Protein backbone atom coordinates (compact mmCIF):
# COMPACT_ATOMS: atom_id res chain seq x y z
CA UNK A 1 0.00 0.00 0.00
CA UNK A 2 2.14 2.44 1.29
CA UNK A 3 4.91 1.53 -1.49
CA UNK A 4 2.20 2.06 -4.05
CA UNK A 5 1.92 5.20 -2.86
CA UNK A 6 5.72 6.08 -3.18
CA UNK A 7 5.73 4.81 -7.37
CA UNK A 8 2.53 6.93 -7.49
CA UNK A 9 3.97 9.82 -6.70
CA UNK A 10 7.83 9.08 -8.29
CA UNK A 11 6.25 8.43 -11.48
CA UNK A 12 4.00 11.59 -11.25
CA UNK A 13 6.91 13.53 -10.61
CA UNK A 14 8.62 12.05 -13.48
CA UNK A 15 5.89 12.86 -15.65
CA UNK A 16 5.60 16.74 -14.86
CA UNK A 17 9.19 16.85 -15.14
CA UNK A 18 8.94 15.15 -18.32
CA UNK A 19 6.35 17.74 -19.36
CA UNK A 20 7.63 20.67 -18.31
CA UNK A 21 10.95 19.90 -20.30
CA UNK A 22 8.66 20.29 -23.48
CA UNK A 23 9.52 16.23 -23.87
CA UNK A 24 6.15 15.27 -24.87
CA UNK A 25 2.88 17.27 -25.51
CA UNK A 26 -0.65 17.57 -23.16
CA UNK A 27 -2.62 14.27 -24.83
CA UNK A 28 0.20 11.52 -24.07
CA UNK A 29 0.85 12.98 -20.66
CA UNK A 30 -2.64 13.43 -19.92
CA UNK A 31 -2.53 9.70 -21.16
CA UNK A 32 0.41 8.49 -18.51
CA UNK A 33 -1.25 10.25 -16.10
CA UNK A 34 -4.72 8.40 -16.08
CA UNK A 35 -2.58 5.07 -17.24
CA UNK A 36 -0.82 5.17 -13.99
CA UNK A 37 -3.82 6.08 -12.00
CA UNK A 38 -5.62 3.47 -13.11
CA UNK A 39 -2.79 1.20 -12.70
CA UNK A 40 -2.00 1.96 -9.46
CA UNK A 41 -6.14 2.22 -8.20
CA UNK A 42 -6.08 -1.63 -8.12
CA UNK A 43 -3.88 -2.01 -4.89
CA UNK A 44 -6.31 0.86 -3.57
CA UNK B 1 -39.06 -7.80 40.42
CA UNK B 2 -39.60 -6.74 44.02
CA UNK B 3 -41.02 -3.04 44.50
CA UNK B 4 -42.44 -0.40 42.36
CA UNK B 5 -39.10 0.63 41.37
CA UNK B 6 -36.49 -1.56 42.92
CA UNK B 7 -35.59 -5.14 40.95
CA UNK B 8 -32.84 -8.03 42.03
CA UNK B 9 -30.59 -9.66 39.78
CA UNK B 10 -29.25 -13.27 41.16
CA UNK B 11 -26.53 -14.12 38.86
CA UNK B 12 -26.85 -17.84 39.71
CA UNK B 13 -24.29 -19.36 36.85
CA UNK B 14 -21.59 -17.31 38.59
CA UNK B 15 -19.87 -19.19 41.71
CA UNK B 16 -16.60 -16.64 43.09
CA UNK B 17 -16.03 -13.82 45.41
CA UNK B 18 -14.56 -11.89 43.24
CA UNK B 19 -16.16 -10.58 39.48
CA UNK B 20 -19.75 -10.48 41.47
CA UNK B 21 -18.19 -6.46 42.01
CA UNK B 22 -16.89 -6.15 38.60
CA UNK B 23 -20.79 -7.10 37.08
CA UNK B 24 -21.57 -5.02 39.81
CA UNK B 25 -19.47 -2.06 38.36
CA UNK B 26 -20.30 -3.04 34.33
CA UNK B 27 -24.07 -2.79 34.79
CA UNK B 28 -23.62 0.45 36.85
CA UNK B 29 -21.39 1.65 33.93
CA UNK B 30 -24.28 0.63 31.41
CA UNK B 31 -25.81 3.28 29.06
CA UNK B 32 -29.47 3.84 28.85
CA UNK B 33 -29.67 6.53 26.20
CA UNK B 34 -27.75 9.47 24.52
CA UNK B 35 -24.93 9.20 22.15
CA UNK B 36 -21.30 8.74 23.29
CA UNK B 37 -19.04 11.42 24.46
CA UNK B 38 -22.01 14.54 25.29
CA UNK B 39 -22.06 15.00 28.69
CA UNK B 40 -25.45 17.73 29.18
CA UNK B 41 -27.39 19.38 26.19
CA UNK B 42 -29.03 22.95 26.86
CA UNK B 43 -31.79 24.35 24.62
CA UNK B 44 -31.07 27.97 24.06
CA UNK B 45 -33.20 31.13 21.97
CA UNK B 46 -30.50 33.42 19.93
CA UNK B 47 -32.51 34.63 17.08
CA UNK B 48 -36.78 33.40 16.40
CA UNK B 49 -34.71 30.00 16.34
CA UNK B 50 -33.50 27.21 19.08
CA UNK B 51 -30.36 25.81 19.28
CA UNK B 52 -28.55 23.57 21.57
CA UNK B 53 -25.44 23.96 23.08
CA UNK B 54 -23.70 20.56 23.94
CA UNK B 55 -21.19 20.09 26.58
CA UNK B 56 -19.39 16.93 24.70
CA UNK B 57 -18.41 16.40 20.91
CA UNK B 58 -19.27 13.70 18.41
CA UNK B 59 -19.83 14.82 15.14
CA UNK B 60 -20.71 11.61 13.54
CA UNK B 61 -23.39 10.65 16.13
CA UNK B 62 -25.06 14.27 15.83
CA UNK B 63 -24.95 14.12 12.39
CA UNK B 64 -26.58 10.55 12.59
CA UNK B 65 -29.25 12.06 14.87
CA UNK B 66 -32.73 12.78 13.56
CA UNK B 67 -34.29 16.55 13.35
CA UNK B 68 -30.45 17.94 13.25
CA UNK B 69 -29.44 20.55 10.15
CA UNK B 70 -26.05 19.06 8.61
CA UNK B 71 -25.06 21.71 6.51
CA UNK B 72 -25.00 24.40 9.55
CA UNK B 73 -23.73 22.16 12.92
CA UNK B 74 -20.27 23.74 14.03
CA UNK B 75 -17.93 22.20 16.35
CA UNK B 76 -15.10 23.43 19.04
CA UNK B 77 -13.10 20.59 17.88
CA UNK B 78 -10.58 21.14 15.19
CA UNK B 79 -9.01 17.61 14.39
CA UNK B 80 -12.85 16.07 14.10
CA UNK B 81 -14.04 18.47 11.04
CA UNK B 82 -10.76 17.83 9.65
CA UNK B 83 -11.34 14.28 9.64
CA UNK B 84 -15.04 14.37 8.47
CA UNK B 85 -15.29 17.17 6.23
CA UNK B 86 -11.76 17.95 4.45
CA UNK B 87 -8.26 20.17 4.86
CA UNK B 88 -10.01 23.32 3.92
CA UNK B 89 -12.92 23.42 6.54
CA UNK B 90 -10.02 23.01 9.27
CA UNK B 91 -8.14 25.94 7.45
CA UNK B 92 -11.73 28.16 8.11
CA UNK B 93 -12.54 26.32 11.34
CA UNK B 94 -9.24 27.72 12.80
CA UNK B 95 -9.21 31.12 11.38
CA UNK B 96 -12.90 31.88 12.67
CA UNK B 97 -11.61 30.09 16.20
CA UNK B 98 -8.56 32.81 16.62
CA UNK C 1 5.07 8.43 53.68
CA UNK C 2 2.84 5.26 53.26
CA UNK C 3 0.01 6.00 50.53
CA UNK C 4 -3.69 3.39 50.42
CA UNK C 5 -5.30 2.50 47.12
CA UNK C 6 -8.89 1.74 46.40
CA UNK C 7 -8.26 0.16 42.86
CA UNK C 8 -11.30 -0.22 40.28
CA UNK C 9 -11.69 -3.58 41.23
CA UNK C 10 -12.74 -3.13 45.03
CA UNK C 11 -9.56 -3.95 46.25
CA UNK C 12 -7.38 -1.88 48.82
CA UNK C 13 -3.49 -1.86 48.47
CA UNK C 14 -1.10 -0.05 50.66
CA UNK C 15 2.23 0.68 49.38
CA UNK C 16 4.85 2.61 50.72
CA UNK C 17 8.76 3.94 50.02
CA UNK C 18 10.77 0.92 50.97
CA UNK C 19 8.88 -2.08 49.44
CA UNK C 20 8.80 -2.18 46.17
CA UNK C 21 4.52 -2.30 44.68
CA UNK C 22 1.36 -2.69 46.27
CA UNK C 23 0.74 -4.88 49.12
CA UNK C 24 -2.70 -6.44 49.35
CA UNK C 25 -4.61 -5.08 53.00
CA UNK C 26 -5.22 -8.05 54.60
CA UNK C 27 -1.91 -9.12 54.14
CA UNK C 28 -0.22 -5.96 56.02
CA UNK C 29 -3.23 -7.11 58.66
CA UNK C 30 -1.86 -10.59 58.76
CA UNK C 31 1.65 -9.36 59.26
CA UNK C 32 1.18 -7.19 62.15
CA UNK C 33 -1.10 -9.84 64.09
CA UNK C 34 -4.65 -9.51 62.94
CA UNK C 35 -5.37 -13.46 62.10
CA UNK C 36 -9.55 -13.79 61.43
CA UNK C 37 -10.49 -12.04 58.87
CA UNK C 38 -13.54 -10.27 61.66
CA UNK C 39 -10.80 -9.18 63.98
CA UNK C 40 -9.62 -7.33 60.23
CA UNK C 41 -13.65 -6.31 59.46
CA UNK C 42 -14.21 -5.14 63.10
CA UNK C 43 -10.81 -3.15 63.82
CA UNK C 44 -11.80 -0.99 60.55
CA UNK C 45 -15.49 -0.56 61.24
CA UNK C 46 -19.00 -1.50 63.21
CA UNK C 47 -21.27 -0.50 59.94
CA UNK C 48 -22.55 -3.32 57.82
CA UNK C 49 -22.46 -1.14 54.75
CA UNK C 50 -18.53 -0.63 55.05
CA UNK C 51 -17.92 -3.98 56.29
CA UNK C 52 -19.40 -5.11 52.98
CA UNK C 53 -16.91 -3.44 51.10
CA UNK C 54 -13.87 -5.52 53.01
CA UNK C 55 -15.30 -8.85 51.11
CA UNK C 56 -12.48 -8.57 48.22
CA UNK C 57 -9.77 -7.76 49.67
CA UNK C 58 -10.31 -10.40 52.49
CA UNK C 59 -10.86 -12.81 50.01
CA UNK C 60 -7.78 -11.58 47.63
CA UNK C 61 -5.72 -13.03 50.87
CA UNK C 62 -7.73 -16.64 51.72
CA UNK C 63 -4.47 -17.83 50.49
CA UNK C 64 -2.43 -16.40 52.85
CA UNK C 65 -3.97 -17.49 56.94
CA UNK C 66 -0.88 -16.98 59.29
CA UNK C 67 1.43 -14.01 59.91
CA UNK C 68 4.53 -15.77 58.82
CA UNK C 69 3.11 -16.33 55.34
CA UNK C 70 2.39 -12.76 55.05
CA UNK C 71 6.03 -12.42 56.66
CA UNK C 72 7.79 -13.98 54.08
CA UNK C 73 5.36 -12.61 51.03
CA UNK C 74 6.59 -9.31 52.42
CA UNK C 75 10.28 -10.79 52.34
CA UNK C 76 9.43 -12.25 48.52
CA UNK C 77 9.00 -8.71 47.63
CA UNK C 78 11.84 -7.20 49.23
CA UNK C 79 14.78 -9.76 49.71
CA UNK C 80 14.99 -11.85 46.13
CA UNK C 81 16.86 -15.56 45.87
CA UNK C 82 17.39 -16.00 49.55
CA UNK C 83 16.37 -18.54 52.35
CA UNK C 84 13.31 -18.41 54.49
CA UNK C 85 14.80 -17.75 57.52
CA UNK C 86 16.10 -14.38 56.62
CA UNK C 87 13.75 -12.97 54.32
CA UNK C 88 11.35 -13.47 57.10
CA UNK C 89 13.97 -11.97 59.98
CA UNK C 90 14.60 -9.08 56.66
CA UNK C 91 10.66 -8.58 56.78
CA UNK C 92 9.45 -8.06 60.03
CA UNK C 93 12.28 -5.66 60.70
CA UNK C 94 12.06 -3.99 57.73
CA UNK C 95 8.14 -3.72 58.65
CA UNK C 96 8.91 -2.36 62.58
CA UNK C 97 11.49 -0.03 61.21
CA UNK C 98 10.00 1.92 57.74
CA UNK D 1 -22.22 7.18 5.74
CA UNK D 2 -23.50 8.60 2.80
CA UNK D 3 -24.20 12.03 3.75
CA UNK D 4 -22.71 14.58 1.52
CA UNK D 5 -20.89 17.15 2.98
CA UNK D 6 -19.84 19.30 -0.38
CA UNK D 7 -23.08 20.88 0.74
CA UNK D 8 -21.71 22.55 4.29
CA UNK D 9 -21.21 26.19 4.96
CA UNK D 10 -17.63 25.53 5.66
CA UNK D 11 -16.65 24.08 2.75
CA UNK D 12 -15.19 26.38 -0.18
CA UNK D 13 -15.70 25.49 -3.84
CA UNK D 14 -13.62 22.89 -5.23
CA UNK D 15 -12.42 21.85 -9.11
CA UNK D 16 -10.50 19.88 -11.05
CA UNK D 17 -7.96 22.19 -13.23
CA UNK D 18 -7.40 20.58 -17.05
CA UNK D 19 -4.39 19.98 -17.99
CA UNK D 20 -3.62 22.96 -19.83
CA UNK D 21 -4.76 25.49 -16.89
CA UNK D 22 -2.06 23.74 -14.66
CA UNK D 23 0.74 23.90 -17.31
CA UNK D 24 0.09 27.48 -17.54
CA UNK D 25 -0.24 28.19 -14.14
CA UNK D 26 3.11 26.65 -13.63
CA UNK D 27 5.31 28.20 -16.33
CA UNK D 28 3.88 31.43 -15.08
CA UNK D 29 4.49 31.20 -11.45
CA UNK D 30 7.80 29.51 -12.46
CA UNK D 31 7.93 26.81 -9.73
CA UNK D 32 8.09 22.57 -9.41
CA UNK D 33 4.10 21.85 -9.42
CA UNK D 34 4.73 19.81 -6.10
CA UNK D 35 6.21 23.40 -4.41
CA UNK D 36 1.81 24.42 -4.17
CA UNK D 37 -0.17 23.67 -0.80
CA UNK D 38 -0.37 19.30 -0.42
CA UNK D 39 -3.73 17.74 -0.25
CA UNK D 40 -4.25 14.02 0.24
CA UNK D 41 -6.18 12.21 -2.28
CA UNK D 42 -8.02 10.66 0.16
CA UNK D 43 -9.14 14.20 1.49
CA UNK D 44 -13.06 13.52 1.69
CA UNK D 45 -14.01 16.65 -0.62
CA UNK D 46 -11.05 15.89 -2.85
CA UNK D 47 -12.54 12.20 -2.69
CA UNK D 48 -16.29 13.38 -3.61
CA UNK D 49 -14.98 14.65 -6.91
CA UNK D 50 -13.02 12.25 -8.02
CA UNK D 51 -9.49 14.08 -7.59
CA UNK D 52 -6.25 11.52 -8.63
CA UNK D 53 -2.65 12.27 -7.92
CA UNK D 54 -0.70 14.42 -10.25
CA UNK D 55 -3.92 16.51 -10.65
CA UNK D 56 -4.08 20.28 -9.45
CA UNK D 57 -7.11 21.59 -7.25
CA UNK D 58 -8.59 24.72 -7.89
CA UNK D 59 -10.14 26.44 -4.40
CA UNK D 60 -12.33 29.35 -4.55
CA UNK D 61 -13.24 30.70 -1.08
CA UNK D 62 -15.45 33.49 0.81
CA UNK D 63 -13.82 36.59 1.57
CA UNK D 64 -14.45 39.75 2.92
CA UNK D 65 -11.71 41.86 1.30
CA UNK D 66 -12.36 40.32 -2.55
CA UNK D 67 -15.46 38.52 -2.30
CA UNK D 68 -14.17 35.12 -3.85
CA UNK D 69 -10.26 34.49 -3.58
CA UNK D 70 -9.10 31.61 -5.66
CA UNK D 71 -5.81 29.05 -4.73
CA UNK D 72 -4.47 26.07 -5.81
CA UNK D 73 -3.44 22.76 -4.41
CA UNK D 74 -1.74 20.00 -5.42
CA UNK D 75 -3.10 16.24 -5.26
CA UNK D 76 -0.56 13.96 -3.55
CA UNK D 77 -1.01 10.26 -2.53
CA UNK D 78 -2.10 9.46 0.75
Amino acid sequence: VTISDIEMLLKDTEIWDKLLRNELSIEEAKKMFDDVARSYSKAD
Amino acid sequence: DNDEYSFTIYFEKIDSIMALFKMREKILNTKIKGVKGIKRAIVQKKGDEYVIITDGSNLEGIMNVTGVDINKIQTNNIHEVEEVLGIEAARELISREI
Amino acid sequence: QVMIERLKDSTIQISFATVPGRIPFAIIMRALGFVTDRDIVYAVSLDPQIQNELLPSLEQASSITSAEEALDFIGNRVAIGQKRENRIQKAEQVIDKY
Amino acid sequence: KKIDISNHELVPKHEILQLEEAYKLVKELGIKPEQLPWIRASDPVAKSIGAKPGDIIKITRKSPFTGESVTYRYVITG
